[PDB]
């Protein structure tokens, strides 16, 4: 609504790894056949159709925007898991938080080595 | 960890073990040579110290 | 299960980072030396 009415919005799904679990429970109780790790087949779609709504409308469509900051939770840093990889291949950037950095004193634990942002140059003030 | 983590770690440790075995062999050869060359130098140096402990 | 060349830096454990640093420090030093020599040659070859 906000992005369609020329305003700007920010949405923070927290977590998406629990929406995936709720969807899996629904799908298993409707008797739909399971998939990998028991998640339904349509588990990528579930998220891709959801994170694709965070657009940046041009000035003809109001100019409004909707940023999204999905939060995923990995297991012992296994970024290679199923839902983490799906959402990593869906989103633009990433912000890797690591426990080894959290306890080494670096807080926020952002792992600047791996953290990425496709926009990069653009969307940054000239001084910064 | 997962299977790939364990596989990579196992391969790395196997390489490390190979390298340390090779280095042990090299060090043993160099040690044998060093002992062989140390005997005469042992007598020579002990002689050179002779004076101070005698006077 | 076997082992292959260049596996210590594929795991990326402690030995991988240790080796990467042991390489980078040495080659930074040699690059500094070579740059100094390059500057000296530049100056000595102007004439």
């Amino acid at each position: 609504y906000f992005r369609d009415n020329g305003k700007h919005a920010l949405i923070i799904y927290d977590d998406l790894s629990k929406q995936a679990v709720a969807y899996r429970q629904m799908s298993l109780l409707l008797r739909r056949p399971p998939g990998r790790e028991a998640y339904p087949g349509d588990v990528f779609y579930l998220h891709s159709r959801l994170l694709e709504r965070a657009a940046k409308m041009n000035d003809a469509f109001g100019g409004g925007s909707l940023t999204a900051l999905p939060v995923i939770e990995t297991q012992a840093g296994d970024v290679s898991a199923y839902i983490p990889t799906n959402v990593i291949s869906i989103t633009d950037g990433q912000i890797f938080l690591e426990t080894e950095l959290f306890y080494k004193g670096i807080r926020p634990a952002i792992n600047v080595g791996l953290s990425v942002s496709r926009v990069g140059s653009a969307a940054q003030t000239r001084a910064m | 960890a997962t299977l790939k983590d364990i596989t990579r770690r196992l391969k790395s440790i196997k390489n490390i073990q190979k390298i340390t075995k090779s280095m042990k062999m090299v060090a043993a050869a160099k040690y044998a040579r060093a002992e062989r060359e140390l005997k005469p130098a042992r007598v020579y140096g002990v002689g050179s110290l002779a004076l101070y402990e005698k006077a | 299960v076997r082992s292959s060349a260049g596996a210590v830096r594929d795991a990326g454990g402690a030995f991988g980072k240790r080796e990467q640093a042991e390489e980078e420090r040495y080659f930074r030093a040699r690059a500094k030396e070579q740059l100094a020599a390059l500057k000296k040659h530049h100056e000595n070859e102007i004439s």
